[PDB]
RNA sequence: AGUAAGGUCAGCUAAAUAAGCUAUCGGGCCCAUACCCCGAAAAUGUUGGUUAUACCCUUCCCGUACUACCA
């Protein structure tokens, strides 16, 4: 399954804040 | 004491693995793999160093040995794109590359095929997958350059 | 010509012996090291504690979180167990029939490796999709090692 | 057997026109030794005082 | 020889080409792992900007002291306008395409979170049977090369199949009924091979009446259940 | 000069070809 | 046979930021060469160990040095 191990977190002490992106491809596709 | 029928009771070290002191690649024989890098490619880095230790924690519940894991340099690659009614590249964004591999060894061929089933089954979305066997020239594109060394050889050649 | 170019040759050979035979230094992972821009205390946002009823909430969804994820690992260790009692049980019905068959059936796969596998993507691509004009450039910085 | 060719800028005018030639024979001898595939190895060579060659040994 | 007849047999698989939708659960954690590194980040430049142009803003209506006229031409908030003018204009893949509307079980672009498995039908003693592919085994050619061969004889293909080691993923031993059962052909045993398809796709002469592809839960449709039983052993459905 | 166990010998179902692949405590407790 | 001691730019010495001189290369000066002027390049005998190294210790090698006596 793709949500096996994709819940994740930043396991940082220190980090800047990350926003969730959609990165669209050559082809379209995106994650 | 020798002569004592408990001679050698108190004797630890044969239950020990010999430490006796870079590392010799080990061939797999006809029915075992050899020493194999699991690269783990992708652009977010939580989901590299996730699905790592994941591969690196069913390894040990599937009782093969993991020999070291370790991460690549990052790779940090910049995004430009053409502008509209111009001829000039503009930054659009960065994009970073975090590699996390897992060495592992003993694999049997015949669990081969299980292993490698259930790992790309869980590949998480954007994550890149390859599974190659360990090679020298791998282990030393962790180490930095040496520009003088490379200058000295260059005289010889 | 002897004086010179036989003992210039021996003293390079001096040099990358020495270089050959010093520790070798590993690339630092960026990743792992702390920018010191993070360290700037102007970045620190400000911390609010959470409600009674938000701390109760999360305990008890991660509670429920460690039987969701004992279910997903029983259901991946009977997938194993279901795929390698049915291999095992092939190979005994292949010895029976025709041991020759068995034994190039135990082998090693010299093409197995290399394994490529790309991850699911969120979105299926798109049959007609143009993608802008651009240029990729690497910024990675060069680690060199002197002394 | 290996060859230790020698020449000399023999003294039998005034000028440099000896030592002169002398530096286009022994150029045609290294040249030589390149044009049958030989090794030519230097071993002695004291230049004159106006681009020419007083004396040369070398190896074929 | 043996009574029994080498086959073959080959488990083609389209591995998924979307991820599977989170379950209503992993939906409050992921919000929640959200929330939780919002909580624990330190402010980004973004973020930093955005506090900065609220100052200014006070430092200019408040008193008149600011030296500085040009200033920054776009703001932090306004600047996520544009972001997000942009994304409405994009539009994404259909994850449910057309052929899961129309249930066109040929097509590979239906199901693309789960898994497919290659189904065809064959015709034995006049009898239409849905199995996997296979093919007899042949003098002087390996197990697992039955199986690769069966790939070639595909009816007009492209497909290309990355098998996965050599020993078989399992096996299928069946007899043939009494009135043609006889001492020389006694049955058969077939051996399954599992690859996964890369790329390619059959031709448009022949779809609805050649071959299927079915997931695990809807694969008991048209195999036997004698045979589903050891087809749904080596094949998952994570 | 040596003399037999009367018995076994403690850790003598360690079997020493497989030490690498053998389970250890890996805690003190 | 013993014992002492030395191994460093091409060469020779000084220092262990491994420098100066000559030699060497490039330019200028001169009808030309040399001198001269400007600029550049050039080395720790080797072995291993000395926090780490170098001047140290030590492995090995070349050369050097003194002693080898009394019946
Ligand atoms: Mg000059």
């Amino acid at each position: 399954d793709s949500s096996r191990a994709s819940l994740t977190r930043v396991h940082r002490q220190a980090y800047a804040r990350l926003y969730p992106v959609l990165l669209v491809k050559q082809d379209g596709s995106t994650i | 004491y020798k002569t004592k029928p408990t001679h050698g009771i108190g004797k630890y070290k044969h239950l020990i693995k010999a430490e006796e002191p870079v590392r010799a690649i080990n061939l797999g024989t006809d029915y075992e793999y050899g020493v194999l890098n699991i690269h783990l490619t992708a652009y977010d880095m939580t989901l590299a160093e996730s699905y790592a230790q994941y591969v690196h924690n069913l390894c040990n519940s599937l009782s093969i040995k993991v020999e070291e894991s370790y991460a690549m340099p990052t790779k940090t690659i910049e995004v430009l794109q053409l502008q509209d009614q111009g001829s000039k590249m503009l930054l659009d964004s960065v994009l970073t590359t975090h590699e996390r591999v897992v060495q592992i060894s003993g694999l049997s061929a015949t669990f081969a095929e299980i292993f490698l089933e259930i790992i790309q089954s869980s590949l998480p979305e954007g994550v890149r997958l390859s599974v190659k066997e360990h090679t020298e020239e791998d282990f030393k594109g962790r180490f930095k350059a040496r520009p003088e060394l490379e200058e000295l050889l260059a005289k010889l050649k | 010509d002897p004086k010179k170019d036989q003992e210039a040759k021996e003293r390079l050979k001096r040099k990358i012996r020495k270089l050959e035979k010093a520790t070798q230094e590993l690339i630092p992972i960026e990743d792992f090291i702390t920018p010191l821009k993070f360290l700037d205390k102007a970045r620190e946002r400000p911390q609010v504690e959470l409600t009674f009823e938000e701390t109760e909430r999360r305990a008890l969804l991660l509670k429920k979180w460690s039987l969701y994820k004992q279910q997903e690992r029983k259901m991946e260790r009977d997938t194993i167990r279901a795929m390698l009692e049915a291999q095992q049980e092939a190979l005994e019905e292949l010895q029976l029939e025709s041991p020759k068959l068995h034994a190039e059936a135990i082998k090693r796969d010299p093409n197995l490796f290399p394994f490529e596998k790309e991850g699911p993507h969120y979105t299926p691509p798109i049959p007609n999709y143009q993608p802008p004009e651009g240029r990729y450039n690497d910024i990675t910085k060069v680690y060199t090692q002197v002394e | 057997n290996d060859v230790i060719l020698e020449v000399t800028a023999g003294r039998t005018t005034g000028g440099d026109i000896c030592q002169q030639f002398t530096r286009e024979i022994f150029d045609m001898y290294q040249n030589y030794s390149c044009y049958k595939h030989w090794q030519f190895e230097l071993l002695n060579y004291t230049p004159a005082d106006y681009g020419g060659l007083h004396h040369a040994a070398a190896r074929i | 020889g043996s009574p029994w007849r080498l086959l073959g047999a080959l488990c083609l698989q389209r591995p998924p080409v979307v991820s599977k939708p989170l379950t209503p659960l992993q939906e409050e954690m992921a919000s929640l792992l959200q929330q939780i590194e919002i909580e624990r980040s330190l402010y980004s430049d973004h973020e930093l900007r955005a506090l900065d142009e609220n100052q200014r803003l006070a430092k200019k209506k408040a008193d008149l002291h600011d030296e500085e006229d040009e200033q920054d031409i776009l703001l932090a908030q306004d600047l996520e306008d544009m972001w997000e003018q942009k994304f409405l204009q994009f539009k994404l893949g259909a994850r449910i395409t057309e052929a899961d509307e129309k249930n066109d079980r040929t097509s590979l672009n239906r199901k693309l979170d789960r898994n497919l498995v290659l189904l065809v039908r064959e015709k034995f003693g006049d009898q239409d049977v849905w199995i996997l592919p296979q093919a007899e085994w042949q003098p002087g050619e390996t197990l697992r090369g039955t199986a690769e061969r069966t790939l070639a004889t595909l009816s007009e293909n492209n497909m290309e199949a990355k098998f996965l080691g050599n020993a078989p993923c399992g096996h299928y031993t069946f007899k043939f009924p009494q009135a043609m059962r006889t001492e020389s052909n006694l049955g058969a045993k077939v051996f399954f091979f599992k690859a996964l398809l890369l790329t390619g796709d059959f031709s448009q002469a022949g779809n609805k009446g050649h071959h299927v592809w079915v997931t695990k839960d809807e694969l008991g449709d048209y195999l036997k259940p004698k045979y589903l039983a050891q087809v749904r052993r080596f094949v998952s459905d994570l | 000069r040596r003399t037999p166990p009367l018995g076994p010998m403690p850790n003598s179902d360690i079997d020493l070809s497989n030490l690498e692949r053998l389970e250890k405590y890996r805690s003190f407790d």
